[PDB]
């Protein structure tokens, strides 16, 4: 739930500066709205892409921390380590 | 109120100026007295000062003096040495923008109107002809606007040069063919002096191209854009010659 | 500018849609080329 | 309804329809038929009646309502699929789209589809390189 809702408001803001620069980005607007412009699916396909390396994801790294921390939990409480 | 309007040096009047030139110009074009030429006004059969006699014209408001029914306007010889000493002196646009926006096109449509009835077309009976304008004066003040186009190659980009290479179509009938390499040589010359720096400059800056061209390429663009109106107000002239 | 504007008003002392505003085939460059 | 319609507005279709419920065949027969969306707001002239009826044993339930709210989906929508676009680009809102601006509208995103773009423009062309982006897209949203 709070994961997704922080997802979503840096998705928006994303979003907004890249709508605000657009004019001085010209060619590179197209390859910022490639993500807003794909199916919700591979949207949190390509959001949830930082499992390792592959800087190719725009989630920040706070957001990152924190889903990183879950899944450790997450393991841990499943007894994987 | 057309010429006044014309010469009128006013920030309220400068953006309309175009306007009240072309509505001079059209005017000139339909107004059957020589009003420029006021000394040979009698053999004009049209003429109020001519057909209303002095009684009636002195019971209509009238100054009763032929050269001070239009005072403001000076003669067409005076318009001529005054153009004639400009783009000679160096023209400066501060003090000189309203003559080749009004006054010029003024007497491009009086010389096309009234050539018809200057003495070089009817040589018969001479000298009772309405206007004693020439050819000699035609070929003088298209030597004139050739010129101060010259000078404004490169300065004062603006719609009037179009504007001028419109207006002045009808002058070009009856020139001599020697105006060619009078004055059409050192134009061109000049234009295509222009053309090759801009061709060289656009050879140079297309080896380089980063984030950074635009601080440049829009400098050339404006020289490519600058290089086309002049070139737009050079063609017709020359290719109609 | 009507481009061939110049033209018509040559042509008019002699009485001699898709493309109203603009032709590439009436450029005033290849114009005169082809009078000179 | 292939998941195009919006959970809060099936949520008051349902709720109109709840209006005379009665175990979803009760009271909600061919003469209810247009009051149903009459109290839920839009009016239903003749031609909405006989889509409500072209393909409708004779008493209508729940599935067979919605499923007639999903050809009645294909009214109001005009400007709503044209709003997206006009928020996002067309600044000016000239709509003449100028050169660099149209490059980009058909800058491929994902799909990276080929022939289509030239197909357009070898099927019509504009005069006047200078694409409408209005004419350019009511060819597809007809």
């Amino acid at each position: 739930d709070d994961f997704v809702a922080k997802l979503q408001d840096n998705q928006r803001f994303r979003y907004n500066e890249v709508m605000q620069a657009l004019n001085m980005s010209a060619a590179l607007t197209a390859r910022k709205t490639k993500e807003f412009r794909s199916p919700p699916q591979e949207q949190i396909n390509m959001l949830l892409n930082f499992k390792d390396d592959k800087s190719e994801c725009p989630c920040p790294e706070e957001i990152r921390d924190q889903l990183l921390d879950f899944h450790e939990d997450l393991m841990t409480h499943c007894g994987i380590e | 109120s057309l010429y006044a309007l014309g010469t009128s040096k006013s920030i309220y009047v400068e953006r309309q100026r175009s306007a009240l030139g072309e509505c001079l110009a059209a005017f000139a074009g339909a107004f059957p007295v020589a009003f420029l030429e006021t000394h040979l006004d009698k053999h004009n059969i049209y003429s109020i000062y001519n057909t209303k006699s002095s009684r009636e014209r002195a019971a209509l408001s009238l100054p009763t003096n032929v050269e001070d029914v239009c005072p403001n306007i000076p003669s067409l010889e005076k318009l001529m040495e005054e153009i004639v000493e400009l783009a000679e002196s160096g023209i400066r646009y501060t003090q000189m923008p309203h003559v080749m926006e009004v006054i010029l096109p003024m007497l491009c449509s009086y010389m096309s109107r009234w050539w018809e009835h200057g003495p070089e077309n009817n040589p018969e009976r001479a000298e009772m002809c309405c206007t004693a304008l020439n050819s000699e004066h035609m070929n003088t003040l298209l030597g004139n606007i050739l010129k101060i186009i010259y000078n404004n190659l490169g300065i004062d980009e603006g719609a009037w040069m179009k504007r001028l290479a419109v207006f002045s179509q009808p002058i070009i009938n009856k020139v001599k063919p020697q105006l060619l390499k009078t004055h059409f040589l050192p134009l061109m010359e000049k234009l295509k002096k222009k053309a090759a720096t801009v061709v060289s400059e656009e050879d140079h800056l297309k080896a380089e191209a980063r984030g950074d061209m635009s601080e440049a390429e829009l400098l050339i663009l404006d020289e490519f854009t600058t290089l086309a109106r002049d070139l737009y107000a050079f063609y017709p002239l020359l290719i109609r010659f | 500018i009507n481009n061939m504007s110049f033209l018509i008003t040559d042509t008019k002392s002699k009485m001699s849609r898709k493309g109203d505003r603009y032709s590439m085939q009436t450029s005033l460059i290849v114009a005169a080329l082809k009078r000179l | 309804m292939a998941d195009q319609l919006t959970e809060e507005q099936i949520a008051e279709f349902k709720e109109a329809f709840s209006l005379f419920d009665k175990d979803g065949d009760g009271t909600i027969t061919t003469k209810e038929l247009g009051t149903v969306m009459r109290s839920l707001g839009q009016n239903p002239t003749e031609a909405e009646l006989q889509d409500m009826i072209n393909e409708v044993n004779g008493t209508i339930d729940f599935p067979e309502f919605l499923t007639m709210m999903a050809r009645k989906m294909k009214d109001t929508d005009s400007e709503e699929e044209i709003r997206e676009a006009f928020r996002v680009f067309d600044k000016d809102g000239n709509g003449y789209i100028s050169a660099a601006e149209l490059r980009h509208v058909m800058t491929n995103l994902g799909e990276k589809l080929t022939d289509e773009e030239v197909d357009e423009m070898i099927r019509e062309a504009d005069i006047d390189g200078q694409v409408n982006y209005e004419e350019f897209v009511q060819m597809m949203t007809a």
